[PDB]
DNA sequence: TGGCCGTTTTCGTTGTTTTTTTCTGTCTCGTGCCTGGTGTCTTGGGTGTAATCCCCTTGGCGGTTAAAACGCGGGGGACAGCGCGTACGTGCGTTTAAGCGGTGCTAGAGCTGTCTACGACCAATTGAGCGGCCTCGGCACCGGGATTCTGAT
C-alpha cells in the first residue's frame, strides 16, 4: 500500500509548482491512480531490459532506456 | 413547408460524413496551396500525384483528429459549440 | 473428492482473485491446482505472481448394464466405472438413444448390472429428451421422475459452457451419488464453435481440459463417461478406453462394432433401439 | 526489382479468410504495417543488442523486443508463435 | 517513493536490486510528469471557467494527450 | 490560396470529427493551423527530395516527412 | 575502469563562452546527457537518410541533411555554418 | 448641522530578502598510464558522372454539374448576472514516520580468461518471387420502392 505515501500535501505541492490554486478533494486519490500507472509502465519497461541484461540489479541507465522509448527522455543520469 | 430544428440536419451530417472516407477538401485548391508554400522552401519543385495526395490524406486525418479533441474541450466547457480557443486549448496540450 | 476453492482464500489470495478463478470456471482449489501458471494468467485480472501465490497454496492445501444383453456381453458386462468409453459411429447409429438408456440403467442396481448411482446429461445438441429417460426407465422399473431427479440437465451452448458445465458437474456430483455423466455431440460445439481453421488448436486445448475434466470426474466418483462423436478423432483414442463403432440396421435395431479397444478385441454385437430403450436385438 | 509483401499477406488471407479479397490500397496499408512493425521491433533489438555490448541479434533480442514493443496478449500470442516458429524450424 | 518503487518493481522481478541513481532517476521522471500533468489540467479547470481543477480535468488532458 | 480551403470544406471535416455546432471564427483559426501543418510538414518532405538531389517530391518523401513527425502514415509505400 | 565522456570538450566550450563559470557535476551530466540524445538523432537520421537512397556510406552530406530535419530555424541555419566551416577547414 | 459610509493610512505583524560569517565537500587541477586515436600504405567497391529512355508530371480546352457563395429568418445556445451552500483553504495542536548518521554483511555487478559454437563469407544452384498479360466477378452506379425518422399538430 506504498501509494498512499504519496501524501495529500505532496500532491499539493506538485500541483503548486504546477501552477494550481486551487484543488477539489478527490483530485488526491486520482492523482494517486495516474502516477501508479505511469510507475508501472516505466518500471515494466526497466525491469525488461535489466532482465535482457541477465541482472538483478536495476540500474539508472535501464530506466534512462525505459523512459526514452517512453517518450519522455531524462537528461542526467547516463554514466 | 418543412423545416429541421437547428441540430438535426448536423447531426444527419456527422454521421453521414463518418460513415465515410471520402476526401473533404477540394483537390485543385489543395494542391495549388500545397505548391505555394513548396515554393518558399525549395525553387523548381515538381510533385508526384501520389505526393500530393499523400499530403491530403494526413492534413485531413490531422483536422479531423484535432476537430475530435476541439469538441472535447467544448463540451468540457458546457457547450456544443467549437470556438477559436477550443482549439487553442487542445493544441496546447498536445504540444504544438 | 473435491477442494472448493473456498478454501484457497485462507491461504491468503484475495478473494478478487478467486471470483476471477470461477468467472474462469475455476470452483475448487482441485481446479486452480491441476493447472500450469499460463491457465490463471491468461484469465483477466491475475498477474504472474497471483499464479504463483495460487498453485503455492494449492499445493499446500492439494460394469455399468448398458441395458443391452448383447451389448453387456461385447464389454464383458457392461462399461467399467472410472474409466472413458468412447462410441464413434455415423448419425442416427443410436449414440443420443443409448446416452438416454444408460442414463437410467446406470441408476439400477449393481446386482442388475448398474452402478447404483445418478446421471449427468450435458446436451450440445437439442436431443435431450426427458421422455426417452422416463421410458427407459419404466422399462428398466426405474422411477422416470428419479431418473430426471438424477439427472441434472442443463444444455451446453458452446464449448466453454460445455466445459464449465463440467464444473459446476464436479460440484453437483458431490452431492449426488452419480454412475453416468453424459456429454451429446461432445465434438460439434468444438466444430460449431471454433469453426476457423487458424482456431484449431483452440478447440483442442478446450477440448484437451474437457477430457482430463471427464477421466478426473470418472476416477474422482466412479461415473461412466460417455460422449458420442459425429463423424461428417483420434485424440479420444488415447483418452477412451474401448471405441465402439456403431451403423445402423434397418428398423430401430443397430449394429454395433468394436473398432478400437485395447482390451476388448475389435467384434460386434447386435442391439436395438425401443420406444421404451436401447434394449436387445430381436430381428 | 522493387519488394513488397503482397504475396505472403495474401497466402496468410487465403488462410485466414479463404473466400476472401483484398483492394490495393488495403493491400498498400499492409504493406506499409508489416515494414512498420519490422522497423520498430528490429531497432529495438539493435538498441537491446548495443546496450549490452552484444554484435549479434539473437531471436532473444527479437522476442525482448516484441515484449517492449506490444501490448499485453498481443505480446504473449506474438512471443508464442516465435519460439514455436524455432522450434520447428530448428529442427 | 522508494518504497513504492521496490513494491512495483518486485510485482514484476522478485528480489531485484536498485542502484540508488535509477531511484532517483525514477524519481525526477514521476515528478517531472505530474507537474506538467497539473499544468495541462489547470489549462482545462480555466476553459471551463473554474479555479479548482477535479478529476474531469485531468481525464480530459490525458485523453487529449493520447494517454488515454 | 488558403482561402481556397472553404468554409464547407471545414464544416465537412469538423463533421467527421464529431462537431454539431460551430463558430463563425473557426474558418479562419482552421486555415491558420492547416497552414502550420502544412509548412512543417513540406518543410521536411522537400529537405529529403533536396538530399537526393531531385526536383520531385515523392510520395516516399512525404511519408518520411510525417512518419519523422510522430504522424505515421499507411498507404503511400 | 575506465569511462569516457565529453565532461573536458563540454568545458573546455564552457571556457570559451563564459571564462569565468563554472559548473556542477549534476549540471555537466544533463550536458553529457545532451551530447550523447543529439549524436544518436542526428547518426539515426542519417543512417535513415543513406538507407533510403541506397547508400552505404555516411558523408557530411547525410549529417547536414539530418541536421536541417532536427533543428528549427536558425539554431539549423547556425549549425550547418558550423558544420560546413570545421569541414572546409579540415580539407585544408 | 449632525450623522453616516467609504477610503487611505499605519501599525502591528511577518514572511521573505538580504547580507555577513563559518564550514565543508565537491569541484578544478595535477600526473601516471594505457589504450584509443593519428600517420602511412593497401585494395576494392561505392559513388560520381555521362548518356538514354520513357513515364509521368505539367499544361491546356471544354462542359457540366455539384458544390460553394450568399441572403435571410429564427431559435437555441452562449454568456452575463445572481443566489446559495458546501467544499476547500487556512490555521493550530498532535502525532507520525521521513530523514540522517553509523554500522555490517552478503548478493550480485563487474571484470578476466578460455574455448567452443556460431555467424560472416563465398561459390554453385535453382526455385521462389516479381513483372506482365488476361479475364471474370466484386463492387459501384443507377433507379425505384420501403423503412426510418423528424417535426408540427
Amino acid at each position: 500500500d506504498n501509494i498512499q505515501g504519496i501524501t495529500k500535501p505532496a500532491i499539493r505541492r506538485l500541483a503548486r509548482r504546477g501552477g494550481v490554486k486551487r484543488i477539489s478533494g478527490l483530485i488526491y486519490e486520482e492523482t494517486r491512480g495516474v502516477l501508479k500507472v505511469f510507475l508501472e509502465n516505466v518500471i515494466r519497461d526497466a525491469v525488461t531490459y535489466t532482465e535482457h541484461a541477465k541482472r538483478k540489479t536495476v540500474t539508472a541507465m535501464d530506466v534512462v532506456y525505459a523512459l526514452k522509448r517512453q517518450g519522455r527522455t531524462l537528461y542526467g543520469f547516463g554514466g | 413547408p418543412h423545416r429541421y430544428r437547428p441540430g438535426t440536419v448536423a447531426l444527419r451530417e456527422i454521421r453521414r460524413y463518418q460513415k465515410s472516407t471520402e476526401l473533404l477538401i477540394r483537390k485543385l485548391p489543395f494542391q495549388r496551396l500545397v505548391r505555394e508554400i513548396a515554393q518558399d522552401f525549395k525553387t523548381d519543385l515538381r510533385f508526384q500525384s501520389s505526393a500530393v495526395m499523400a499530403l491530403q490524406e494526413a492534413c485531413e486525418a490531422y483536422l479531423v483528429g484535432l476537430f475530435e479533441d476541439t469538441n472535447l474541450c467544448a463540451i468540457h466547457a458546457k457547450r456544443v459549440t467549437i470556438m477559436p480557443k477550443d482549439i487553442q486549448l487542445a493544441r496546447r496540450i498536445r504540444g504544438e | 473428492g473435491p477442494q472448493p476453492i473456498s478454501r484457497l482464500e485462507q491461504c491468503g489470495i484475495n478473494a478478487n482473485d478467486v471470483k476471477k478463478l470461477e468467472e474462469a470456471g475455476f470452483h475448487t482449489v482441485e481446479a486452480v491446482a491441476y493447472a500450469p501458471k499460463k491457465e490463471l494468467i491468461n484469465i483477466k485480472g491475475i498477474s504472474e505472481a497471483k499464479a504463483d501465490k495460487i498453485l503455492a497454496e494449492a499445493a499446500k492445501l492439494v460394469q455399468i448394464t448398458t441395458g443391452s444383453k448383447e451389448l453387456d456381453k461385447l464389454l464383458q458386462g457392461g462399461i467399467e466405472t472410472g474409466s472413458i468409453t468412447e462410441m464413434f459411429g455415423e448419425f442416427r447409429t443410436g449414440k443420443t438413444q443409448i446416452c438416454h438408456t444408460l442414463a437410467v440403467t446406470c441408476q439400477l442396481p449393481i446386482d442388475r448390472g448398474g452402478g447404483e448411482g445418478k446421471a449427468m446429461y450435458i446436451d450440445t445438441e437439442g436431443t435431450f429428451r426427458p421422455e426417452r429417460l422416463l421410458a427407459v426407465a419404466e422399462r428398466y422399473g426405474l422411477s422416470g421422475s428419479d431418473v430426471l431427479d438424477n439427472v441434472a440437465y442443463a444444455r451446453a451452448f458452446n464449448t466453454d459452457h460445455q466445459t464449465q458445465l463440467l464444473y459446476q458437474a464436479s460440484a453437483m456430483m458431490v452431492e449426488s451419488r452419480y454412475a453416468l455423466l453424459i456429454v451429446d455431440s461432445a465434438t460439434a460445439l468444438y466444430r460449431t464453435d471454433y469453426s476457423g481453421r487458424g482456431e484449431l488448436s483452440a478447440r483442442q486445448m478446450h477440448l484437451a481440459r474437457f477430457l482430463r475434466m471427464l477421466l478426473r470426474l470418472a476416477d474422482e466418483f466412479g461415473v461412466a463417461v460417455v460422449i458420442t462423436n459425429q463423424v461428417v478423432g483420434n485424440i479420444i483414442a488415447h483418452a477412451s478406453t474401448t471405441r465402439l463403432y456403431l451403423r445402423k440396421g434397418r428398423g430401430e435395431t443397430r449394429i454395433c462394432k468394436i473398432y478400437d479397444s485395447p482390451c476388448l478385441p475389435e467384434a460386434e454385437a447386435m442391439f436395438a433401439i425401443n420406444a421404451d430403450g436401447v434394449g436387445d436385438a430381436k430381428d | 526489382r522493387k519488394e513488397s509483401y503482397s504475396i505472403y499477406v495474401y497466402k496468410v488471407l487465403k488462410q485466414v479468410h479463404p473466400d476472401t479479397g483484398i483492394s490495393s490500397k488495403a493491400m498498400g496499408i499492409m504493406n506499409s504495417f508489416v515494414n512498420d512493425i519490422f522497423e520498430r521491433i528490429a531497432g529495438e533489438a539493435s538498441r537491446l543488442a548495443h546496450y549490452n555490448k552484444r554484435s549479434t541479434i539473437t531471436s532473444r533480442e527479437i522476442q525482448t523486443a516484441v515484449r517492449l514493443l506490444l501490448p499485453g496478449e498481443l505480446a504473449k500470442h506474438a512471443v508464442s508463435e516465435g519460439t514455436k516458429a524455432v522450434t520447428k524450424y530448428t529442427s | 517513493f522508494q518504497r513504492l518503487v521496490r513494491e512495483i518493481a518486485q510485482d514484476f522481478k522478485t528480489d531485484l536490486r536498485f542502484q540508488s541513481s535509477a531511484v532517483m532517476a525514477l524519481q525526477e521522471a514521476c515528478e517531472a510528469y505530474l507537474v506538467g500533468l497539473f499544468e495541462d489540467t489547470n489549462l482545462c479547470a480555466i476553459h471551463a471557467k473554474r479555479v479548482t481543477i477535479m478529476p474531469k480535468d485531468i481525464q480530459l488532458a490525458r485523453r487529449i494527450r493520447g494517454e488515454r
